[PDB]
RNA sequence: UGGGAGAGGGUGGUGGAAUUCCCGGAGUAGCGGUGAAAUGCGCAGAUACCGGGAGGAACGCCGAUGGCGAAGGCAGCCACCUGGUCCACCCGUGACGCUGAGGCGCGAAAGCGUGGGGAGCAAACCGGAUUAGAUACCCGGGUAGUCCACGCCCUAAACGAUGCGCGCUAGGUCUCUGGGUCUCCUGGGGGCCGAAGCUAACGCGUUAAGCGCGCCGCCUGGGGAGUACGGCCGCAAGGC
């Protein structure tokens, strides 16, 4: 199941349940998101977002920065979303010749 | 029953079919990657071929078929596998033309051959 | 093995001498390339054209089978 | 692997008969490096296809492994959007191979309860077609000539 | 005045290959189609094969790094009408020249009007797949249209992204077409590689993007915008 590191810094249950919201945008592509791992954290210029998921066709490993931690972890769900797509339809990619 | 005649060989990229007729032109038999039991692409296949022109040749012989002409048309895969089948059938085998129907530019072909 | 060679003086114009132009058919029967008639540029097109004109008068095929 | 082919190994043949083969399927018998234990099992099937068949271990055992040696088999590429079953010729190394892993594991799938009487058994029976040995390079003896049209997909 | 090559243009005829449909025959369990399938077609007899017929459209080989045209473009074959262009002769005219704001004509395709025509193809549209979804790509269908006549539209990556004419500045090689004293030379065209030189570089280089004169058109930061308003054109779409 789905795992949430807040690293040196304390978050609510609330921002906690809004990570697993903004992480079931990526269920649109109805694949196993097996043990998704996000992680929260805060720089001198802002705020990181890391999660690292494997699913049957692959991992996807990516990181947002942003001044705003609701803004990061969105650019975080983007990447992650461009990558999980991009290993549903790659295999596509040559059926012919 | 006749003891000459003909065999046609349609090969295309899908199938092939071949068709015995006698030395009119009338068939007698016929038999492709579809009667010998393949159903899909595996119909276009070499080995398709060969049953085919085997079956078709087979049941040409049971009614007194002896020699035939081989006709070929197509550019498909199992085409070169369907002679030599017909060849080791049992057949005689007096010609092999190829008579593939091609146009002066005629027709403007579909868009998947542009 | 070119065919402008293995023939004497001949009219390149003249589209009812089946026995020459002939020649220069494959055995497809389609006009043969430069590289087999050794033909100039300037002669080969007086000779398809020719060719051309035999065909529609019945002299010359416009297409025959390939036996093996 | 990458650079250039793999070197088989030569066995040392076995002290009740010499032979490579022996050496072999004693192998696939050892589980955890009890190599010995491997032998006794072995050994001691043989005095059973001895007294409930009067006729040579050796010449038993050497045949259920010709019975078990499947000639083809289909190996998979995906050619297109397809992964095809090709069919493919195996040779004599992947051969024996197979039939002796198959012997062991027919024999480890058999009701009788200690391991010296299985072996003897599934060695009995493939000798004489039967069994599951058998019935794994029939399968795959099958499936092979099934897919005999993509034949010319072969590597 | 002699000659030349060429899918240059217009009209009228006219040949064979193929596809489709119809008719006849013969034959039966599938055909077709994809990466794989499915829709679809097929025992109310399809596919594949033979013979007959109907109709439209495009002209395989020749064919080319080819040719012709100012450009758009132009290709089976025949005849007629007709333009451009090159060569040789050095015969005639006597600067009659170049460019060209406006104007006029021509202008791929799509599109439009009126009337034909309609085999194949195919926007729209239906359906099958693919896919997370798939208003697509791939598959089965399919109407405009694609074709002809006549009249409109007037756009374009209408490109060499290179305005026209003249003169001058090494050559090497391939090629089309002339005329030679036909080894070779001399014109006109099409490519390549390069001297000098140019150029931000890339590259250009006697087919200049080099060195110069004449005339024309055009640019002056990106967006907003080829939009608005006005005017002119157009049946409309829309154009300037
Ligand atoms: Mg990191
Ligand atoms: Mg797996
Ligand atoms: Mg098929
Ligand atoms: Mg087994
Ligand atoms: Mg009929
Ligand atoms: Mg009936
Ligand atoms: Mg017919
Ligand atoms: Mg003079
Ligand atoms: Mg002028
Ligand atoms: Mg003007
Ligand atoms: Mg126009
Ligand atoms: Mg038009
Ligand atoms: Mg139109
Ligand atoms: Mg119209
Ligand atoms: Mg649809
Ligand atoms: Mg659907
Ligand atoms: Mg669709
Ligand atoms: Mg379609
Ligand atoms: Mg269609
Ligand atoms: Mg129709
Ligand atoms: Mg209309
Ligand atoms: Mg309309
Ligand atoms: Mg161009
Ligand atoms: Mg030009
Ligand atoms: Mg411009
Ligand atoms: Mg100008
Ligand atoms: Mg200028
Ligand atoms: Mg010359
Ligand atoms: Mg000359
Ligand atoms: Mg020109
Ligand atoms: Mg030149
Ligand atoms: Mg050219
Ligand atoms: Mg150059
Ligand atoms: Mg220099
Ligand atoms: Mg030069
Ligand atoms: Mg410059
Ligand atoms: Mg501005
Ligand atoms: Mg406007
Ligand atoms: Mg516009
Ligand atoms: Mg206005
Ligand atoms: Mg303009």
């Amino acid at each position: 199941t789905m795992n949430i590191t807040s690293k040196q810094m304390e978050i609510t249950p609330a921002i906690r349940q809004h990570v697993a919201d903004r992480l079931a945008k990526l269920e649109k592509w109805q694949t196993h998101l097996i043990n998704p791992h996000i992680i929260l954290s805060k720089e001198p210029q802002g705020f990181v977002a890391d999660a690292t998921i494997n699913t049957p066709n692959g991992v996807l490993v990516a990181s947002g920065k942003h001044e705003d931690m609701y803004t990061a972890i969105n650019e975080l769900i983007n990447k992650l979303e461009r990558q999980l797509n991009k290993l549903q339809h790659k295999g596509e990619a040559r059926r012919a010749a | 029953q006749v003891a000459s005649g003909r065999a046609y060989i349609h090969a295309s990229y899908n199938n092939t079919i071949v068709t015995i007729t006698d030395p009119d032109g009338n068939p007698i038999t016929w038999s492709s990657g579809g009667v010998i039991g393949y159903k899909g692409s595996r119909k276009g296949t070499p080995y398709a071929a060969q049953l085919a022109a085997l079956d078709a040749a087979k049941k040409a012989m049971a009614y007194g078929m002896q020699s035939v002409d081989v006709i070929v048309r197509g550019t498909g895969a199992g085409r070169e596998q369907a002679i030599r089948a017909l060849q080791a059938s049992g057949l005689q085998v007096k010609s092999i033309v190829d008579d593939t129907p091609v146009p002066h530019n005629g027709c403007r072909p579909k868009k998947k051959f542009r | 093995a070119k065919v402008k060679a293995t023939l004497g003086e001949f009219d390149l114009r003249d589209y009812r001498n089946v026995e020459v132009l002939k020649r220069f058919l494959s055995e497809t029967g389609k006009i043969l390339p430069r590289r087999r008639t050794g033909l100039s540029a300037k002669e080969q097109r007086i000779l398809a054209k020719t060719i051309k004109r035999a065909r529609i008068l019945g002299l010359l095929p416009f297409t025959e089978k390939l036996v093996r | 692997a990458r650079r250039r082919r793999a070197e088989v190994r030569q066995l040392q043949p076995d002290l009740v008969y010499g032979d490579v083969l022996v050496t072999a399927f004693i192998n696939k018998i050892m589980r955890d490096g009890k190599k010995n234990l491997a032998a006794r099992i072995f050994y001691d099937a043989c005095k059973i296809i001895q007294e409930k068949t009067g006729q040579e271990p050796l010449k038993v055992f050497k045949q259920a492994v010709e019975n078990v040696k499947p000639r083809m088999e289909v190996r998979s590429r995906r050619v297109g959007g397809a992964n095809y079953q090709v069919p493919m010729e195996v040779s004599p190394r992947r051969q024996q191979s197979l039939a002796l892993r198959w012997l062991v594991q027919a024999a480890n799938q058999r009701p009788e309860r200690r391991a010296a009487v299985r072996i003897a058994h599934e060695l009995m029976d493939a000798a004489e077609g039967k069994g599951g040995a058998v019935k794994k390079k029939e399968d795959v003896e099958r499936m092979a000539e099934a897919n005999r049209a993509y034949a010319h997909y072969r590597w």
